[PDB]
């Protein structure tokens, strides 16, 4: 919530990068489930959050 | 009256003056070191007379490009159309060779943190997202506690400074990846989707992040500001050449006795950074092999370059390569420079975004061909065929990253072509 | 305009006696003056300039022998062109075939702009790129 409220309203979506990673801070990895949480969350398609999950290398999906 | 030798810059006129920490970084600390000082009075001044001192000191850009940073800021002089203006400081810091934004982001943060408002203030912004590297998370934690004592100063945030100007500073960690340095890519980064950079006609003043307009501004270009308004202009002026004016920070690695950060006057000869606050180079100056003078994306120059070449863009310029981010690589005799470019080149290749057909394809493809040239595992016919490819990527990708790949092929193919030969002539006797 | 002992003649030119073609294959043909449709396989518009000429399709069976496709339509691959839609339905004419002509198709001009990719407050703004 406190990252959500740090970009304008009618852009959530530039929050994923950071619950991605918080998702990833608490599990220590990003099943695909995390990936779909993520998405219903903000309300974004999956498919851009495993684009992001699929781009930058720090995020473990294994 | 003018200045021949640009060296020996003294810590009076140095402004990352904890640039070691070995003072106090938190606000108590900062403010003693000159810092948070009469920025209501700079806000009031106006944005236009911050515009003309960041003009009148000549500053240019501190994150490669080196575009003159007065000129930049002033694209967003114009009136508001409804939407929200935001400065965008570029932490990312992916360049190799490069830390130097690393060392005032811990060391140094209230300097971000005032820059970021001064430099908005001058663009009329309303935030500052400083778009940290993902693997900086010290780094940006250190940030995020300076900011969090400039808000609860009241130095940022409702009335900040006590000039009624209304400025927030956000910090957005990025998640590994290099072409988020890129600007347009960093803006689409911050937007929560692949670090792509966009088609430049539409430029990042008009059409920023969230579709607003934006300045993506370095770190160092940023963190300067303060001192630039405070101190004069003229005086940051009175350091280096023409065009390239002011101090800059370097940072020198590879096969040097002590690496290290150091601030230095700009237009400094390469020969007394490396040997006054380097040491030298191991084995002596006469060890010395090539030196990559500004960062992984700036081609090599050899010994003899090296030799009389001063760090400023222009001298560096007509030495066929930049100064990019005055991170200089040098390597000692014993260095296997064919090995050292084609790492760089498999740097870029593993970084590439993959968006656009030249640097996606290419940039593999002259990985592939440069890992051969290690083992000699080619003919010398393919040397001219590197070098058609890499024109090839070079001006016609999306953004700089294809051609910051094809320059450093082309400096170790315009200086070490016999070493590249030799190899495949002993490939070709041991292989028969 | 010159000495050819200009005579007089009526505007409706008919050379159908003077082709050579079987009675059936006039009156009972119909003809289609277009210019053809873009593949949309492909997005080149090199084939879609100059106006075409074609019969109607005909019966096409099955050979017994080898199972290929047999006709008795002698103009089953007849296909004519011309620079304009006047020049063949001329053409038709003076050769008399009856036939229907429809209205080149072109792509309306379209307004084109990267920035809208990102928008502000606008739906044009893209989630992937
Ligand atoms: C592949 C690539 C990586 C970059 N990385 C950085 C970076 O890490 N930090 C930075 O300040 N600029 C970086 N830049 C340069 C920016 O795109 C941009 O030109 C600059 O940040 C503008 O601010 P300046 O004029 O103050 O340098 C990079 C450019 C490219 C093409
Ligand atoms: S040059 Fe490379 S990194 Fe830049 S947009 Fe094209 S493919 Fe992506």
């Amino acid at each position: 919530e406190a990252i959500v409220k740090n970009y304008p309203e009618g852009h959530k979506a530039a929050a994923v990068l950071p619950v991605l990673d918080l998702a990833q801070r608490q599990n220590g990895w990003l099943p695909i489930s995390a990936m779909n949480k993520v998405a219903e969350i903000l309300q974004v398609p999956p498919m851009r959050v495993y684009e992001v999950a699929t781009f930058y290398t720090m995020y473990n999906r294994k | 009256p003018k200045k021949t030798s640009f060296g020996s810059l003294k810590d009076e006129d140095r402004i990352f003056t904890n640039l070691y920490g070995r003072h106090d970084w938190r606000l108590k600390g900062a403010q003693s070191r000159g810092d948070w000082y009469k920025t209501k009075e700079i806000l009031l001044k106006g944005p236009d007379w911050i515009l003309g001192e960041v003009k009148t000191s000549g500053l240019r850009g501190r994150g490669g490009a080196g575009f003159p940073t007065g000129l930049k800021w002033s694209f967003m002089n114009k009136p508001s159309d409804g939407r929200p203006k935001y400065l965008v400081v570029n932490a990312d810091e992916g360049e190799p060779g490069t830390c130097k934004d690393r060392e005032i982001i811990r060391h140094d943060p209230h300097k971000l943190v005032e820059g970021c408002l001064v430099g908005g203030r001058a663009m009329g912004a309303r935030a500052a997202y400083i778009y940290i590297r993902g693997e900086f998370y010290n780094e940006a934690s250190n940030l995020q506690v300076a900011i969090r004592e400039a808000y609860e100063a009241g130095l940022i945030g409702k009335n900040a400074c006590g000039s009624g100007y209304d400025f927030d500073v956000f910090v957005v960690r990025g998640a590994g990846a290099y072409i988020c340095g890129e600007e347009t890519a960093l803006i689409e980064s911050i937007e929560g989707k692949q670090g792509k950079p966009r088609l430049k006609p539409p430029f990042p003043a008009d059409v920023g992040v969230f579709g607003c307009p934006t300045t993506v501004a370095n770190v160092e270009t940023v963190a300067v500001s303060p001192t630039i308004c405070r101190r004069g202009g003229a005086w940051f002026a009175s350091f280096g050449r023409e065009r390239n004016s002011g101090t800059k920070l370097f940072n020198i690695s590879g096969h040097v006795n002590h690496p290290c950060t150091v601030e230095e006057e700009m237009s400094v000869p390469l020969k007394e950074l490396i040997e006054k606050h380097a040491g030298g180079v191991i084995g002596g100056w006469d060890n010395l092999l090539a030196v990559i003078p500004g960062g992984s994306s700036t081609p090599l120059i050899p010994k003899s370059v090296c030799e009389t070449v001063l760090m400023d863009f222009d001298a560096l310029v007509q030495a066929q390569t930049g100064l990019g981010t005055a991170a200089v690589i040098v390597m000692d005799r014993s260095t296997d420079i064919v090995k050292a470019i084609a790492r760089l080149i498999e740097f870029y290749k593993h970084e590439s975004c993959g968006q656009c057909t030249p640097c996606r394809e290419g940039v593999d493809w002259m990985n592939k061909v440069m890992a051969r040239f290690v083992k000699g595992d080619a003919r010398p016919a393919e040397i001219d065929s590197l070098w058609e490819i890499s024109k090839q990527i070079e001006g016609h990708t999306i953004c700089a990253l294809g051609d910051g790949a094809a320059w450093p092929v082309q400096g170790l193919i315009r200086h070490f072509r016999p070493e590249l030969e030799e190899r495949m002539q002993q490939f070709a006797l041991q292989h028969q | 305009t010159q000495d050819t002992q200009l005579i007089a003649v009526d505007e409706k030119l008919d050379i159908t006696t003077l082709t050579g073609v079987p009675e059936e294959h006039i009156k009972t043909r119909k003809v289609r003056i277009f210019v053809p449709a873009r593949n949309n396989m492909q997005s080149g518009v090199n084939n879609t300039k100059k106006w075409k000429m074609e019969f109607d399709t005909r019966e096409r069976w099955e050979n017994p022998l080898m199972g290929w496709s047999s006709t008795a339509d002698p103009l089953s691959n007849l296909v004519l062109t011309f620079s304009t839609k006047e020049d063949a339905v001329a053409f038709a004419e003076k050769n008399g075939w009856s036939f229907d002509v429809e209205e080149r198709k072109v792509p309306k001009p379209k307004s084109k702009s990267y920035g809208a990719n990102f928008s502000w407050n606008k739906r044009t703004r893209v989630s992937t790129k």
